[PDB]
Parts: C-alpha cells; sequence; structure tokens
C-alpha cells in the first residue's frame, strides 16, 4: 500500500490519459487522410488554391490605338 | 605634369568628361525632348464625341488644342 501510495499512479489517471490520447491521435489520423484526399482531388480538377502554376499576367496587356487598323 | 607625358590621352579624358557632364547643363535638352515627342508617326485617331472636354478640338484648324510653334520661332 505504501509502494502504491508514494510511487505509482491511479488507474483513473492513466485511464483518462489513454482516452484523451486516443482522442488526440484520432483527430490526427482523420486530418491526415482528409489531407491526402483533398490533395488528390485538388490536383485532379485544379479548383483549389494550391496547385496553380503562374500563367500570363494581363496587366502588361495594354490595349491602345495602334498603327495598323486591323490588328 | 601629365600634359607632357601622354597628351592625347589627357585630351581624350577632358573631352570625355565634358561629354559626361555637359548634357546636364544645357538650355536645349527640354527642347530636344519636345521636338522628338511631337512628330506623329502613326495616325492620330479620332475618338468618341463628348465627355464635355475643354480640349480635343473638332477641327484641325481650331487653335483649342496643344500644337507646336517653336519650330518656326527658333
Amino acid at each position: 500500500r505504501w509502494i502504491a501510495r508514494t510511487f505509482f499512479d491511479a488507474p483513473e489517471k492513466n485511464y483518462e490519459r489513454t482516452m484523451a490520447i486516443l482522442q488526440i491521435e484520432s483527430e490526427k489520423a482523420e486530418l491526415r487522410l482528409k489531407e491526402l484526399e483533398v490533395r488528390r482531388l485538388m490536383r485532379a480538377k485544379g479548383d483549389g488554391p494550391w496547385f496553380q502554376y503562374p500563367t500570363i499576367d494581363k496587366a502588361l496587356i495594354d490595349h491602345s490605338p495602334k498603327a495598323t487598323p486591323d490588328n | 605634369n601629365v600634359w607632357a607625358k601622354e597628351p592625347v590621352l589627357v585630351a581624350s579624358f577632358a573631352i570625355a568628361g565634358l561629354a559626361v557632364i555637359l548634357p546636364t547643363l544645357s538650355p536645349y535638352t527640354k527642347y530636344s525632348l519636345m521636338i522628338n515627342r511631337a512628330t506623329p508617326y502613326n495616325y492620330p485617331v479620332p475618338l468618341r464625341d463628348d465627355g464635355n472636354m475643354p480640349d480635343v478640338p473638332s477641327h484641325p484648324q481650331d487653335p483649342q488644342g496643344p500644337s507646336l510653334e517653336w519650330l518656326k520661332r527658333l
């Protein structure tokens, strides 16, 4: 009884530690699988803000009266 | 000094230094930019009628527009 009193831990302490720790890592695993599914559909269709390789910037396209009428 | 050692090099450095410095101090550089700007290569296009501008004259004889005169006035 003295050994359990001065050194060891209650099963309540360890049990709730296990339960909280499973909650944490279940969040981690669900976010990881959701991450890779979001990544594969976002590479497939391209609608998302990740895989957008830079196209032409149209600010340099400056329409104006040219020399030749038929451009 | 250096005028007796290599004179043509010193003369070249002097005329080069005035070629660097001298185009700043001149009464003609703004005249150069005006002469060079105001020559029309392409067609000066007409544009849409009115935003009620007190500019853009409807006749090429009308003096309401920005024209050049200092070609003839030296």
